[PDB]
Formats: structure tokens, C-alpha cells, sequence
């Protein structure tokens, strides 16, 4: 056999980016953690989505 | 075809009398000799 | 059973008809369109000649 | 297979010549 | 004539301005339209393709959250105004 | 329905054959090649042909 | 008070599905539920013998479905009540059997000991607290009610649209053989196999 | 149907905004069938090539999986009934070709068709050949 | 100092860096899946460390 030969398989990862306001929130709901003073703020302000932004580069001839 | 029954089974049930003018009239009746009758009936109570 | 395949006859009537219909449609409209492909193709390959 | 039609980018750009500047994003110094 | 609600717009505008851009053919551009009132906001193209990639805390705020949030890509625009000195004598 | 050209053999048997023959197109093929690519007539007449028989634009 | 992206706040939810569920490691915990009992052993035995009563004087009069309406319990609740007293009457005037000697199951064993610490905790009910004619609610009553077997599927995939869409292929009721008596004496039963394909009938 | 299984490839692309795959009518109505479905943002049509714009959410694409069931060297065919077991209990698309077009796996149930089985986007783990 | 009185238990038990304080270790649980006995070599000889794994939800 083999290892990471599964190109478009399991050699890459397909996971969600959780962001503090998500895993605060999961935190909370299961009740992990005592809600933190700040995370009303935090979700009346979500950050934004930087991977989505992030994909919006592309190369360019010189 | 297997859904319906069939013209044979209605045939049938035409014969046997179970299926064989807009209202009924007296469906049913019971009769208490000595007492009265209550009556069912398909009928209209104002129009008819 | 004479009851029985008088129903029987019209429902397969009925479906041979419909069938019938549906298939000549499709290939009406599967002709028209390999013809009208064909007729451009023609003109194009006559001007690429010239 | 020469013959066959195929939307392409260059007959898009053929038929807006029979009827594309690039543009610089701002700046939003202010 | 005006018509898909032209006239509305044109008669919702202070004065008769509506009436006199839809008799002359009078042509608006820029900050001409949010100081007249035809538009309601200035904001830049840029802003559409930011809105497609970020729309996913649509869903995680509420929908007046999310109704505010939409306010982020307005912006202020020049002061400009060609019928500033106009509107009376129109 | 209606499509063909020369009068025996149709554009699909022309487009099916090489060896086919047209004496309309071969006059065309014959001021082309006696006046030459390079001439202005012959081009306009060439653009011509392409927009009216409407192959033109085809990529 | 946690979050929801969209407002529905009803009782039909996953979250409210099965309310007060264990859905963490309090599944763990060993929780006392109460336990269950029958409406024929709730309901007091001098209850159970006016029913009695009533039902082998008068059955036309006091029907089963008019005892029933009037104490607050079902028909068959109503049938089994008077099935036991008849049996235990029986058994008391032709001197058979005691209560306490009636050979029974372990079963019965234990829900006549579910009964006796009922009373005495509790007291037996003076009236039928069940419904005659159970409704059309929305409850958890196990793996087979949270699905649709014939769809072989637990969630409705569809897409999202203002206008109509086309219908679901409905099932066809299965068309199974049944036995069907039609003569019966004291020597010769008699019944008709009836397959309800066959298309000639006669 | 080999432009179909090259275009899996293009299709399963992770950490890219758009992705290029070979031409083909039939890639172009499944590519109508994802869109429909709502799992690309987009695709263009030039020449040889098509460009699929891909959604992302969260992060992870949303095409998660893709497993291919018809092969150009080997058909797979179903009954209604063999459709409906093969995709019990499964919230994922299963795309068919049929004499009816190409749809989803819901579409052949609810018409009974018999219909090809291609591929299976978001489909877990669940196949049979 | 730093450490939290646990009244199952009744005795106080440390607190450890490189955990998050804010996390509840009172509603965690584990289950030891393996521990190996792993070896070295050294100058006089062999060396023995163990290795575990754990799952922690």
C-alpha cells in the first residue's frame, strides 16, 4: 500500500474554520464554559469570513 | 392494474344488491311496536 | 372474465395511443433539431470550400 | 468536429465588436 | 410616459423636481441622485462581491442584526449638487 | 425542409464527398483565384459571401 | 439563552423533540421514572363492581361505550374490567379459589404488587381519567414513529421554491390474502381464502 | 462519461475559488443539475474548457465527496425499487440519466423510472459498486 | 495556593498550567485507550518510558 497518494481524497482536509464567536457560542450552549462577559459584543459584531476573502487573490503576469 | 378491483367485482357487487333523485330517502328504521319509530333519513329539512 | 377483458382492451388501448403519440413526438423534435444542426454545418463547410 | 458550435469568449468578444477597459480599485483614502 | 413606478419616484422627490426631470429629459449623475433623493445610499461596486463572499453572518446573526450589518458598505459621497441653486426657480 | 445546391447532388452530398462538383461555386472559385487574394474586390466579395451565407463570427 | 438564527418557538422542534432527554453525559445518571399501570387496576374495585354490574344487568342500556363515556375510560378498559370481576366472582361463589390462590403468572404477580403499593401510596382513582377516542398528537412513542418506513427516509430533502411543485408518487396499499368465515357449525368451520389480485370474480 | 469522471477531479478542488474541467454536453447538464441543487456558486462555458466557480462554507467546500458509480467501461442500471434501497437514508445526491433527462435520484424515485446511476455528491459512505 | 477543593471527593486537587481555566474539568471524562511500554538504548543499556492514549470529551 501506500500513504498520502489520494490526491482529491484524504490527503486534504475538508473541515469547518470555527471563529471565536462559533466555539464560544458551542462552549456555551453545551455549558462547557461560563458565558464570558465580552461574547455579547463579539456576536453583535461577527467577524468576518477571511477564508472566503482570502480566495479572492490570483495571480497576475508581469 | 393491480390497484383497482375490476368491472368483475363490480359486476358482483351489482348482482348481490350491496351496489346496485338526489336523495337517498328513509335509510333506516327502527321499530319499537308499542312505543314509536325513529326514522334516518337522507332528505333536506328546509328546501325539501 | 368478457367484463374483465373489455376493461382490460381499453386500458391497453389507451396505453398503446399515448405511447405511441409521446414516441413520435420525441422524434419529431429529436429530427428537427439534428436538421437544422446539419443544415448550418452544410452552409459552413461549402463556405470553408470556397 | 471543426464545424460544431461552441459558446467561446472569442465569439462573445467578435459579437461586442460587431455592435474591455481594465479598471484600478480605489483607494478610499478619506 | 413614465411607467414601473417612474412617476411614483418622480412625484415622491421634493418640489417639482420629478416633474421637471421627466418634461426636460434632465440628466443626474453621481451624487446628484442620493442629493435629489432617487437613491438612498452610495455605495461601490467593490462592495457586491465582498457582500457574495460574506454573507454567512447573514445566518449567524439575527435578522436585524444582519438588516444593520448591511449598513457597513455605505458610504459618504461628495456634496456636490448641480440643482443645489435650482430648486427654488424650479 | 427545402435544402440543396448544384441540382443533382444536395449540400449534404457535398459536405459527405470531396469529389463532388457545383459549377456556381467553381465560378466564384475561378474570379478568386484569377484576381487574386490580395485584391480589394475579391476581399470584399470574399466578406461578403461570409456574412450573407451568415457563417461569419464562427469560432 | 443561547442563539437561533430563525424564529420558531414552538414545541415541534429537534431541541423540544423529546423534551427533557438526557443528551449528554447525564444519559448516565440512574433517573427513577414513574412507573406505568393499567387503567383497569387504577381505577377502584368498587368502581370496577357498579361497571360490572351495570354491564351484566343492562348491556344495552349501560354499553361498554356508554360506561365508558360516563367514568372516563375505554372500551377496552371497560371489556377487561368486567372480564376480571366476572372471573373473580365466579371463582369466590363456586369456592374455587381465594384471591390470594389463583395460580398466575409472575407478570401479574408483579403488577398486582404495582397496584397494592399504587393504592397505598396514592390511593386507587374514584373515576376513569383516560380518553375514549385518543387524538392526532405530535409525541415520541419510539424508533419506528420517527420515520417514514414506506420512504425508507428521515429527512425531506426538497428545494425552495414560490411556486408549485410536482406531487409525490402516493403507495398503493398492499394487497395481502385474508380468510374470511363463512360457515361455521358445531362440527365444520368453513372460510373463504380470498386473494385479492385475481381479477375474475365469480 | 469519461469527461464526466475527469470532471470529478476538477470538481473535488479544495482552497480555490474556481476550477477548470473538460467540455461536454453531458458535464454541462450535470453542472446544470449542482447549480440547481445549489452546489456551485457557478460555472462558464469557453471553448474546450469550463470554469466552475465553487461555494464554500465556513471554510470546507461544499462539496464534501464525490463517488462515481457509472464508468465508461461499465453501465450501472436500476429498478425504481433497487434505487429507492440503494439510496435509503441518505441526504446526499445521487445523479441519474434517464430517458427523462438528467435529475436527481428523488426525481427518478418519484417518476419510477429506470434510470443510469452516474455519481453520488455528499453521499457519506454509501455505495455498492 | 492554586489549588480547587473537590467535594466529591473532599480533598482540594491542583490546578495545572497549559489547561484553559475557563474550561469545567467537573464535566469532562476520559477512557484510557492504550499504554505501551517503549524502550531505549543507552551507553550501560536499555531504558524503558511508557507511552498513553487517551480520549478526553
Amino acid at each position: 500500500g501506500k500513504g498520502a497518494v489520494h490526491y482529491t481524497g484524504t490527503n486534504f482536509r475538508r473541515v469547518q474554520r470555527l471563529d471565536i464567536v462559533d466555539r464560544m457560542r458551542a462552549l456555551v450552549a453545551q455549558g462547557l464554559v461560563d458565558a464570558p462577559l465580552w461574547l455579547s459584543a463579539a456576536e453583535r459584531a461577527p467577524p468576518m469570513e477571511l477564508s472566503n476573502l482570502k480566495l479572492m487573490d490570483r495571480k497576475v503576469h508581469n | 392494474d393491480t390497484a383497482t378491483a375490476g368491472e368483475a367485482a363490480r359486476a358482483l357487487e351489482r348482482e348481490l344488491g350491496l351496489s346496485r333523485p338526489q336523495y337517498g330517502g328513509l335509510l333506516q328504521q327502527i321499530e319499537l311496536p308499542g312505543f314509536g319509530e325513529i326514522n334516518v333519513v337522507h332528505g333536506d329539512l328546509l328546501s325539501g | 372474465l368478457a367484463e374483465v377483458t373489455e376493461e382490460e382492451r381499453q386500458k391497453q388501448l389507451q396505453l398503446y395511443l399515448q405511447e405511441k403519440r409521446e414516441r413520435r413526438l420525441r422524434r419529431e423534435e429529436q429530427l428537427q433539431r439534428i436538421y437544422d444542426d446539419k443544415k448550418r454545418r452544410a452552409v459552413l463547410k461549402d463556405r470553408m470550400r470556397i | 468536429k471543426h464545424l460544431d458550435h461552441v459558446p467561446t469568449e472569442r465569439a462573445r468578444q467578435l459579437a461586442e465588436q460587431r455592435s474591455r477597459v481594465k479598471l484600478e480599485k480605489e483607494k478610499f483614502l478619506r | 410616459i413614465p411607467d414601473s413606478g417612474m412617476s411614483f419616484v418622480l412625484a415622491n422627490l421634493r418640489g417639482s423636481l420629478g416633474v421637471f426631470l421627466a418634461l426636460t429629459g434632465h440628466t443626474l449623475s453621481g451624487p446628484d441622485l442620493i442629493w435629489s433623493g432617487l437613491c438612498k445610499h452610495w455605495i461601490s461596486p467593490e462592495a457586491l462581491p465582498f457582500l457574495e463572499l460574506t454573507a454567512e453572518k447573514q445566518l449567524e446573526v439575527s435578522e436585524r442584526e444582519a438588516a444593520v450589518l448591511l449598513e457597513e458598505h455605505f458610504l459618504d459621497a461628495p456634496d456636490a449638487y448641480s440643482l443645489d441653486d435650482w430648486e427654488e426657480v424650479i | 425542409d427545402k435544402v440543396g445546391g448544384n441540382g443533382t447532388e444536395d449540400l449534404f452530398d457535398q459536405m459527405a464527398c470531396a469529389r463532388a462538383g457545383w459549377p456556381a461555386r467553381t465560378l466564384l472559385m475561378a474570379m478568386y483565384m484569377a484576381l487574386g487574394a490580395k485584391h480589394p474586390a475579391v476581399q470584399r466579395s470574399r466578406a461578403e459571401l461570409e456574412v450573407l451565407l451568415g457563417t461569419d463570427g464562427f469560432v | 439563552v443561547d442563539f437561533s438564527q430563525n424564529r420558531f418557538p414552538v414545541l415541534n422542534t429537534a431541541e423540544n423533540f423529546r423534551y427533557w432527554k438526557d443528551r449528554g453525559l447525564d444519559r448516565l445518571l440512574p433517573r427513577v421514572f414513574p412507573l406505568k399501570l393499567p387503567a383497569h387496576r387504577r381505577v377502584d374495585p368498587l368502581l370496577r363492581e357498579y361497571i360490572f354490574f351495570l354491564h351484566s344487568m343492562d348491556p344495552a342500556r349501560f354499553s361498554i361505550r356508554k360506561l365508558g363515556e360516563r367514568y372516563g375510560l375505554k372500551e377496552r378498559t371497560v371489556e377487561l374490567i368486567c372480564r376480571e370481576f366476572s372471573v373473580a366472582e365466579f371463582l369466590r361463589r363456586t369456592e374455587l379459589a381465594t384471591p390470594y390462590t389463583r395460580r398466575v403468572s409472575r407478570e401479574k404477580a408483579v403488577l398486582r404488587m404495582k397496584e397494592a403499593l399504587f393504592s397505598l401510596k396514592l390511593g386507587y382513582d374514584q373515576l376513569g381519567d383516560e380518553d375514549l377516542d385518543e387524538q392526532e398528537e405530535h409525541e415520541f412513542r419510539g424508533f419506528r414513529s420517527t420515520q417514514d418506513w414506506i420512504q425508507r427516509q428521515n429527512i425531506e430533502v426538497e428545494m425552495m421554491s414560490a411556486f408549485p411543485l410536482p406531487a409525490k408518487r402516493n403507495p398503493l396499499p398492499k394487497r395481502v390474502d385474508v380468510d374470511v368465515t363463512v360457515h361455521n357449525t358445531s362440527k365444520l368451520k368453513v372460510m373463504n381464502w380470498i386473494d385479492p389480485n385475481d381479477k375474475v370474480v365469480f | 462519461m469519461q469527461r464526466a469522471c475527469e470532471m470529478v477531479v476538477s470538481l473535488l478542488r479544495v482552497d480555490a475559488l474556481s476550477q477548470r474541467c473538460p467540455f461536454h454536453v453531458l458535464n454541462v447538464q450535470i453542472l446544470d443539475l449542482l447549480q440547481r441543487e445549489g452546489l456551485i456558486r457557478g460555472f462558464k462555458v469557453d471553448g474546450t474548457k469550463i470554469d466552475i466557480l465553487l461555494k464554500h462554507y465556513k471554510g470546507a467546500p461544499v462539496i464534501r465527496n464525490i463517488r462515481v458509480v457509472s464508468k465508461p467501461s461499465r453501465d450501472i442500471w436500476l429498478t425504481p425499487h433497487e434505487l429507492k434501497f440503494r439510496t435509503r437514508f441518505n441526504t446526499g445526491l445521487w445523479i441519474m440519466q434517464t430517458s427523462c433527462g438528467v435529475i436527481s435520484h428523488r426525481d427518478c424515485l418519484r417518476m419510477g423510472i429506470g434510470g443510469k446511476m452516474l455519481m453520488a455528491i455528499n453521499n457519506g459512505y454509501q455505495h455498492f459498486c | 495556593a492554586q489549588t480547587v477543593y473537590d467535594a466529591e471527593k473532599g480533598m482540594f486537587v491542583r490546578e495545572r498550567e497549559g489547561v484553559d481555566p475557563l474550561i469545567k474539568l467537573h464535566e469532562l471524562r476520559q477512557t484510557l485507550l492504550s499504554v505501551s511500554r517503549m524502550m531505549s538504548m543507552n551507553k550501560q543499556g536499555r531504558v524503558y518510558y511508557f507511552r498513553a492514549i487517551v480520549a478526553v470529551g
